[PDB]
């Protein structure tokens, strides 16, 4: 995800976040079977097997499901479905998906409309809350966007 | 982003920027390939590279007299300028003006149906 | 070579302790601080560059490994090498007397011509790219 | 034998003659391959052996060499080597380079006795897209570099036929 969003090439930035979402897909099954359930029965080690290590808690299921979906709404976003991208990233409450929300409604609206813009206002003073909590989880801080 | 930062350890300023401008080209920015291309020809002098990015981008801008100009000064260069008149023909039919070089088009080309066309309506334009 | 095998000593008595760290901190700095031979002109000079881009690299890395933290370089440039003293300490735990130090040794080798960087994360990624010369597609590397 | 799609394969297998099995070959095909819509491009010349090096020097070993005897007149000899060199051109447009000078060369040799049809052909059967597709780089800074010492001047060599003709 990183290294793909990381480039600029279009035809790359597709590949790298299909893929991704491709990973994500294939883990969401996997990851509801965590109700005091067996994840996969493994006794040999076929190439990667360590513990105490790879067992998620039943506490990040939740978090990694929003970045998951957040994956899926930054793939339907860099391929032009500009609607339901934003319906997709209007599900998630943390920092990333208000400040995709507000690039897209920037690039939507440079010189669109007038009464889209208090959305823009309105997202950027839930991100300045949010940076009350000093959280520096967005890509490029609040310092150069807000 | 990644790109730019390995060129700027060699510092080229040059042919990797010419390629993020091609990339956004292909892609749909205006302005900064428009940026990217002229920064590439600041530090590539001039080529049918230098001169079709900067005409491409014109004619995607709808400044087909700034594309014009660039295509003049690509066709004084002319290391091979064959697009050149066919870019004028164009701009005198999207334009008396269109006279001369609707005369020139033909003269260029006498098969040219689309240039005849123009040259008819410039002289409707007894 | 020096400081990988003031590592080994150290790894083979018990581990790398704390005082062979330092020297073989010198050794590596100094070996990353010579300037690249660029002829730019028989003769290959590919060899020298190919082999100055993996030493370049192995310097880098293990020296910002043996030193994550700042406020070391300083003081090892400072301490760890003198006129005589810091050659004498790391010569002879290299050979153990078995040269002159006066003679035959490190000696008639200067070095406090040299100062101090820490190697660049742009640079040091160029390196690697460059140590893939002589070690393509080794796993273990 | 006519098992040439494998004895070429044993030659390919022996270094010195992988360019006389391509000159069998395609010495056999070309004149009449009996091309038709099949055989999927008889594997590409038993996969190149077949490189224009060796191929365009055993051309010019028997274009003038003719070691015994050699014809007073050469006997169509420069026209067969200007088919072979616009045929060449045909299939590398689908070599472009080798190609090019090559036809660059043999297009010299028809303007040494002044054969307007035989030069027009060299000069025409050539693709109309040499240059740009081997144009490796655009910007005129690589492409200094990019552009060779004999590539560039060929296609200055095809430019001043065109003006020529």
């Amino acid at each position: 995800h990183k290294t793909g969003y990381s480039l600029n090439s279009f035809y790359d930035q597709k590949e790298y976040m299909g893929r991704c979402v491709h990973y994500w897909k294939k883990l969401l099954p996997l990851l509801d079977l965590v109700k005091q359930k067996k994840s996969i029965p493994e006794p040999v080690d076929p190439l990667f097997k360590h513990f105490h290590n790879k067992d998620i808690k039943v506490s990040e299921v939740k978090d990694l499901e929003d970045e998951a979906c957040i994956a899926f709404a930054t793939l339907d976003l860099v391929d032009g479905k500009t609607e339901d991208a934003i319906i997709a990233f209007e599900s998630v409450k943390n920092v990333v998906a208000y400040w995709n929300l507000a690039l897209i409604y920037q690039r939507k609206a440079e010189e669109i409309e007038n009464d889209c813009l208090p959305a823009e206002e309105q997202e950027e003073f839930q991100e300045c809350l949010l940076k009350c909590k000093g959280f520096l989880k967005m890509i490029c801080d609040e310092y150069s966007a807000y | 982003e990644n790109a730019q930062n390995s060129a700027s350890s060699p510092r080229e300023k040059s042919m990797k920027g010419f390629l993020f401008a091609r990339l956004y080209y292909e892609a749909k920015e205006y302005e900064l390939a428009k940026r990217s291309v002229s920064s590439y020809i600041s530090v590539q002098e001039r080529d049918p590279k230098a001169h079709r990015f900067l005409g491409q981008l014109f004619e995607i801008e709808g400044n087909v007299e700034k594309a014009v100009g660039c295509y003049k000064r690509s066709l004084e260069l002319n290391p091979t300028q064959k697009d050149l008149t066919l870019r004028i023909a164009e701009l005198i039919c999207t334009l008396g003006r269109a006279e001369y070089w609707v005369e020139r088009a033909s003269k260029l080309f006498p098969g040219s149906p689309e240039i005849y066309r123009l040259k008819e309506q410039l002289l409707s334009s007894g | 070579h020096a400081g990988t095998l003031l590592l080994k000593m150290a790894q083979s008595c018990e581990v790398q302790w704390k005082a062979l760290i330092e020297p073989a901190a010198l050794c590596y700095l100094l070996a990353y601080q010579v300037p690249k031979p660029k002829s730019k002109p028989d003769n290959g000079q590919g060899f020298l560059e190919e082999l100055a881009f993996d030493r370049q690299s192995k310097s880098g890395h293990l020296l910002l490994t043996l030193s994550h933290g700042k406020q070391n370089f300083i003081s090892e440039i400072i301490e760890t090498f003198a006129n005589q003293c810091g050659q004498s300490i790391l010569l002879k735990f290299l050979f153990e007397d078995n040269l002159s130090m006066q003679d035959s040794f490190m000696g008639s080798d200067d070095i406090s011509y040299v100062e101090n960087r820490v190697p660049d994360l742009s640079e040091l990624s160029q390196h690697d790219n460059g140590s893939l010369r002589i070690h393509n597609g080794d796993l273990q590397h | 034998e006519k098992q040439i799609e494998l004895i070429a394969f044993y030659v390919s297998h022996l270094p010195q003659e992988l360019a006389i099995s391509q000159y069998a070959v395609f010495l056999e095909n070309i004149t009449d391959p009996d091309q038709r819509q099949r055989c999927l491009e008889l594997a590409k010349e038993a996969g190149l052996d077949t490189k224009t090096v060796v191929e365009n020097t055993r051309k010019k070993d028997a274009g003038e060499f003719a070691h015994h005897d050699f014809a007073p007149a050469l006997d169509s000899g420069t026209s067969e080597e200007d088919r072979a060199k616009i045929d060449v051109i045909d299939w590398l447009v689908f070599q472009r380079a080798e190609a090019l000078k090559q036809s660059n060369a043999i297009m010299r040799k028809f303007l040494a006795s002044k054969k307007h049809e035989a030069a027009k052909e060299v000069f025409a059967k050539i693709p109309q897209d040499s240059i740009a597709e081997i144009y490796s780089q655009w910007e005129e800074q690589a492409m200094d570099s990019a552009l060779p010492a004999e590539d560039d001047n060929a296609i200055r060599e095809h430019l001043c036929i065109r003006a020529y003709l």
